[PDB]
């Protein structure tokens, strides 16, 4: 059921396993447990060691160096909760440089309330990639988990199959499992977070991670919210105050450590709002008798020394240190070489500040772009000065965008001057604001804030452009934007013009092909673009090149980015265009969409047309040997700097000429195909070719706006009976045995006849074959024969087309004079 | 017209403003 | 300098004058 | 003949013509000239006025918007020699904003002695290219000529050739000629400098420019060292004093110019090394009688008091007035918007130069490469500083690369902090040796001196890495270098290794493709090149990769470049290789080399074998019908930011995890070719096809290293005579008037024979033909014939080739029996 | 040995330098 | 911390037993 045993607060262990024996009473630790330092072991040592009683950690598990050890799943085989009250550097969990370990094995635990997970440095871990963090921590991404055998190498994985469920992660399933014999548990999504039974069903609302009994308050092993009497409960009620923000205790255990504090060596608790909490905040004080703490009748704020004046936030452990604090007896340097933005907690720990008694430094904080977090922050007295005597440092803030809203927020710096470098993302707007909100205009010196560091990677020219006359063509762009002129007309170095294809309309500022205009003569500037791919939406916004100058800020033009789409064409002619003749009048097409299509593809263009067999075919004997028929890129960086330095040079001339020259004195069948990539045609000659002209084009009421046809060849198949000769053979006799063969030729053959075959044999005698080609049979009207020796003889009649050879004729019987 | 005079510009400014008596020269 | 009246600062037509006869 | 007229020092004409009538009189200009301000013209105003008595002018000559003049031909007809004494920004010839000017027409100017010419902003001025300056300028490549109609447009230039001759200027020749009208003069390389006459002599070893007759000092028209007397002298002979560096005056004229200059309000000439000057040197001062500066018993110092205290230096003649200064009362800032290196002339001017009151500034100096010049600079007090209290404040130099030879010069500042920004191409090894050696190493704060800014153009690392194991291989390079740690070996992220073909052996440091490398794991870090084009001589150094560290230092290491030739291989097969026949027996062979050569082709080999005739013709009865025989790419800059953040965080969680952990307890035939792509084969029979097997070999006595051959056919001219049928055509006629005839085949003719041709024919009858086949021929040993009319024939044989068609026989009779 | 012991390195200095002691940590 | 002493500073033999029983 719930949580037998004593509570345990947090421990150390170190170089020994001789004190790590004391937790074998306890099943919930309140506090942080760190395993750590430990070399000389065996894996041996381990294995008669287990400690099942653990359920659930308050802050963190930390494992460093501890040699021997293989696998967790003996250690804590019953852990399942993590709250995260107190991190280690952002981190719930923490395995670091784990020798001699193979897997984690940490099969019940189910969620982690507050923190992430760092897994680093470990050769032999393996079943990395077989869990999913997703199921446990809300912010994954948070997770850093490197350098382990997972990436280095290639170690196998066996998940049981025939069991352990499979879950996508970034596009593809794979089992979750823990070890190679336990398969990661997965509760279904209506049951979010209460955890599921063996059987898959949800358990209590008031339950957290695992239950016995589902709907049961009394049968879980870790209350989601609080834990008392072996039930958990949305909140504690009276007399039992929060404790720990996870159980509920009486007026006497507070009263009771209050006390022991005060006779001792601290955390002396307080009563305040119904919790028992360490120390009350500010404007309270805890009174003699009762420990709650009075509202004070004046403002006293909470007070938090720091210790050496200079406190370096780096980590949310780091600055939860500051939690509560409204003054601030000290100076903060924020620094957080990340890579995940921390906002979200820098501003739950933080931002409860009102006064800092040094100097704000922010220095190398990647992720950071913007200090709204410190919410309540007005004054920085700045009493203790960073050298040189500054009192807001910031410095290579590699994202940093905004400082605060001016429009609402306030600030006073009393003392010290500012600083600003290497701030990319950051414009002079927002420190010249500052400047003038604070108050601290006529305290910095030159060079105190950069300018060709501060905003050199961020587009805030704060100065518009404005397109005046933009025409689009097939493909080309003209444009025109309204002249622009700084004080100084030669300064103008011309325009820098950015054009990209958006296929999206949100595309970012600042691919991105530069071109360069010459400036204006003194008739808008204007450019003409080159060689547009059609129907496309473009992106084109100009932005100025202007000479830079030290002694003020420095310039600023650009104009906002426009979206702009070139028109439609023609389209291209179809790609791969195939045909099949599936029938003797049946021809199947099939073609793919055209490679560009310029537009939108709104119908299809196939044509029809018959070609006549070749008539050098049909004036030829075939008879003859040899009738073998056929069968059917940037810019230099120097350069740039030249052509600066040449016109810097021209205006230097000018100026000192200026100076010493003035003086002050004192048709074919077709058919339209709709959205159909494949057509069937019907009633064609059979054993006939065509010639199929097929159009992809994409206008039909307006005109056709389209290109060439796609030429192919398609024959159909022949009959099968079409070279069959019908008709009977009629056979003439004449006086001398001349015998003259006639018959009737088949009119509608598979394209053409080129020759027929006449074998006439006697009964009993060798068969006799004869061809007789186009210009014989048109000559003879058939077969003619001489000298025949008596006797009865039979003729088969038989021809030939293009397709190939005909069936034989039946044979007719006839019979010679003997004289 | 009060505006930023510079180079050619100067040069037509001051040809404006004066050339009935022409431009000063120290002997 | 002249230029640092005209071009950097800006001149009025009285000072003008002062390069002229 | 020399110079008449008075001297008329250097004047100044104005918005009108009227003040310019005062240089009638006069042939020498001592002085500047300048033609400016002109509005109120009109280009007749010019044509009647004409000053032809000018010669030459010592300083400079300037024109400046002049409205109206369209060529300077008829206003200076006989200038010269422009002596360039003092400038004009550096410049001896400044044409500028010469609207309505067409042509220079300075026809007789020829040497310019010191000094450079600008022309600018001229509209309507041609003939610019028309003019070699090399032949007046010593450093024509000090010209600034832009903005002009030569340029903008395509104006005809029209130089008469019927006599202007033609120089080379880059690769090609051209004619030179001032105007439509005057060929520019040259003169023979033997008169380098002293002028030639009409015919083209060499004039005087003194002259300068033009001379009237060759080989006399009172003939020339610019005297080239000294004037004296109508007379050129290499010096001023006693009691005459040099003056002005180009005429010779006596005492009294040195003397008069003196007194009024004390007697009026300047130029108090003195004399001193036998040369009137207005100041003389430093250690001298004048005495009262004689105007001789004698030496002073002690150190007195030629002060230059600077007005304001600050004064700009930017050209020749803005350096020229501190010529001869000791002790600068002031500050100097050095700025030079440039692009050509005016460091001689710095030098000259300035570097004599001892102690600077003020500051030291060099803001901007693009041309300047080293600070050598100030040869004699010591002591910089520093008694006025630069706003923020500087006395050497060196910023955005963009090509300043040494500050001083440290090896012998000396330095001392007082007081005022140093400064240090932008100098892409000084390393921090010079400033901090200059810290060191001036004295100031404890003076400086922090950001006094950037670190990002300076050197980051320059590969200066300071650490050295040498190549322990460098191997060739057919494409591949295998590479090792000793291991790099810096004292936090964590700080390496790897290495940069750079490659690129080197045809030549100098090669710039710092194409040149990038790879990155794995830092080494704890062996010598090494890597293995992909894909060389073989025989080509590469580079290699290997760059390190570091994390930037703010407190000190950055770090450095890298490896000087080394030079590698990847080896020979075997080449490509030979380009186009055609053949072509040129006689029944030869046959030409043309090639080019392989476009892969891989080395050094020692030779080549050609391989010849026939094919055989094709036997297929040799079975065929060509007789029948149908006897058509054949007649024969970089890397992202957010990426790496990326993996320097991720790397810089696992170092700091380390860092902090150490921290917290630890607590401080208190056969065929062929041939060899050498050297030849071309080639006759003799000796091959007619008509018969050669396979060409052409080999490109580059390597003979140490076996052949070459690849495989190009395959081409070629077939040789027909013989004269082959298809003619030799020996008598032989008749023979059997009892019943049949006719056999037999005749000798052509043995060897041209390929083979297919068929023969017999005609007979009766006398007066009709010619009959007939053909015999290659079987016909085999098996009746000729023609036979069958029932013959009688009569007398004629019978005639010819013969059929692969040639075509073969000569007829001589006709032979025979008469067939009547019966 | 004088050198700079950072990383894991300073991990193998501390355990060589001492383990037979054990490393420290407050109570 | 001792990481200020070692990594970025100089440790010699004497210190590291501060960080050991």
């Amino acid at each position: 059921h719930l949580y037998p045993g004593e509570v345990c607060p947090g421990m150390d262990i170190r170089n020994n396993l001789t004190r790590l024996h004391e937790l074998e009473n306890c099943s919930v630790i309140e506090g942080h447990l760190q395993i750590l330092l430990m070399f000389k072991t065996r894996p041996e040592d381990f294995r008669d060691l287990s400690f099942p009683k653990l359920i659930m950690i308050t802050d963190y598990l930390l494992l460093f160096r501890v040699y021997g050890l293989e696998s967790l799943k003996d250690l804590f085989p019953n852990l399942t909760v993590i709250r995260g009250s107190r991190l280690f550097f952002n981190y719930a969990l923490v395995i670091f440089e784990m020798v001699h370990l193979k897997e984690l094995g940490l099969y019940n635990l189910m969620n982690i309330t507050r923190g992430s997970v760092r897994i680093e440095k470990n050769n032999e871990l393996c079943y990395l990639a077989t869990i999913d963090w997703s199921r446990i921590l809300d912010s994954v991404e948070d997770n850093y988990i490197v350098l382990n055998k997972d990436d280095n190498e290639e170690c196998g994985d066996v998940c049981p199959g025939t069991n352990c469920p499979a879950t996508v992660i970034n596009g593809q399933f794979v089992e979750r499992c823990w070890t190679h014999s336990h398969c990661q548990k997965v509760c279904p999504t209506i049951c979010k977070s209460h955890g599921c039974t063996a059987e898959g069903l949800c358990c209590h609302k008031e339950c957290l991670g695992n239950c016995s009994e589902p709907d049961d308050p009394t049968k879980c092993v870790a209350c989601r919210n609080f834990y008392l009497d072996g039930q958990c409960v949305e909140t504690c009620p009276p007399p039992y105050y929060h404790f720990q923000d996870w159980r509920c205790v009486n007026f006497s255990f507070c009263q009771d450590l209050h006390f022991k504090c005060r006779n001792s060596r601290c955390h002396q608790y307080v009563i305040h709002n119904n919790k028992c909490i360490p120390e009350c905040p500010s404007g309270y004080t805890m009174n003699s008798s009762n420990l709650m703490c009075t509202p004070c009748l004046g403002p006293c704020p909470k007070v938090c020394q720091i210790l050496e004046g200079e406190k370096t936030i780096d980590s949310v452990t780091s600055a939860q240190e500051l939690r509560g604090c409204t003054v601030i007896n000290g100076s903060l340097i924020i620094n957080i070489r990340g890579g995940n933005n921390l906002a979200a907690e820098l501003e739950a720990n933080l931002g409860l500040i009102e006064e800092i008694s040094g100097f704000l430094k922010i220095r190398r904080s990647y992720a950071l772009v913007s200090l709204s977090f410190f919410r309540k922050l007005h004054l920085i007295r700045g009493e203790t000065l960073e050298i040189g005597n500054y009192s807001f440092y910031a410095l290579d803030n590699q994202n940093l965008r905004q400082l605060w809203d001016w429009s609402k927020h306030n600030l006073t710096i009393t003392q010290g001057k500012l600083f600003f470098h290497y701030n990319p993302k950051l414009c002079l707007s927002e420190i010249h604001k500052m400047e003038e909100v604070s108050g601290t205009k006529g305290r910095q010196e030159r060079n105190d804030i950069a300018l060709k560091t501060n905003g050199d990677q961020a587009s805030c020219e704060n100065e518009l452009l404005k397109f005046s006359f933009i025409r689009t063509s097939f493909d080309k762009i003209l444009l025109r934007w309204e002249p622009y002129w700084p004080p100084d007309f030669r300064d103008l170095l011309g325009f820098m013009l950015f054009y990209k294809e958006a296929p999206y309309q949100n595309v970012t500022e600042f691919s991105w092909t530069v071109v360069d205009i010459d400036p204006p003569q003194r008739s808008h500037p204007g450019w003409l673009m080159r060689g547009l791919k059609p129907w496309t939406q473009y992106a084109i916004f100009v932005k100025t090149l202007v000479t830079f100058s030290d002694e003020r800020r420095t310039y600023g033009a650009k104009s906002d980015i426009i979206y702009v789409q070139t028109d439609a064409t023609n389209p291209s002619v179809p790609l791969d265009p195939i045909s099949v003749s599936n029938s003797s009048s049946q021809i199947i097409l099939k073609w793919k969409p055209p490679s560009d299509p310029n537009g939108n593809i709104t119908h299809y263009l196939v044509y029809w047309e018959r070609q006549a067999e070749d008539s050098e075919l049909f004036e030829l004997d075939y008879c003859l040997k040899g009738l073998k028929l056929p069968s059917r890129c940037p810019k230099t960086d120097s350069q740039i700097l030249k052509e600066l330095e040449e016109s810097s040079f021209r205006k230097t001339f000018e100026d000192y000429l200026h100076n010493v020259v003035f003086v002050p004195r004192p048709h074919r069948p077709f058919e339209k195909v709709v959205n159909k990539e494949s057509l069937v045609i019907s009633g064609l000659r059979h054993f006939t070719g065509y010639r199929i002209e097929l159009q992809a084009c994409n206008q039909d009421s307006p005109d056709e706006r389209c290109s060439v046809a796609a030429y192919v060849s398609a024959r159909t198949m022949p009959e099968a009976k079409a070279d069959d000769i019908v008709g009977p053979v009629t056979h003439e006799i004449f006086e001398n045995n001349v015998v003259h063969l006639m018959w009737q030729e088949p009119k509608e053959p598979n394209g053409l006849i080129v020759l027929y075959e006449v074998s006439y044999r006697r009964y009993g005698d060798e068969e006799l074959h004869l061809c007789v080609s186009r210009k014989h049979f048109a000559l003879e009207r058939g077969c003619r024969l001489r000298g025949l020796s008596p006797g009865n003889y039979s003729v088969r009649v038989r021809a030939t087309s293009l397709a190939g050879n005909g069936s034989w004729t039946e044979p007719t019987y006839f019979y010679v004079t003997d004289y | 017209v009060n505006q930023h005079l510079c180079g050619s510009h100067l040069v037509e400014a001051l040809y404006r403003v004066c050339g009935e008596r022409g431009f000063f020269y120290t002997p | 300098g002249i230029v640092e009246q005209c071009c950097t600062s800006i001149c009025s037509l009285y000072q003008l004058e002062n390069y002229c006869n």
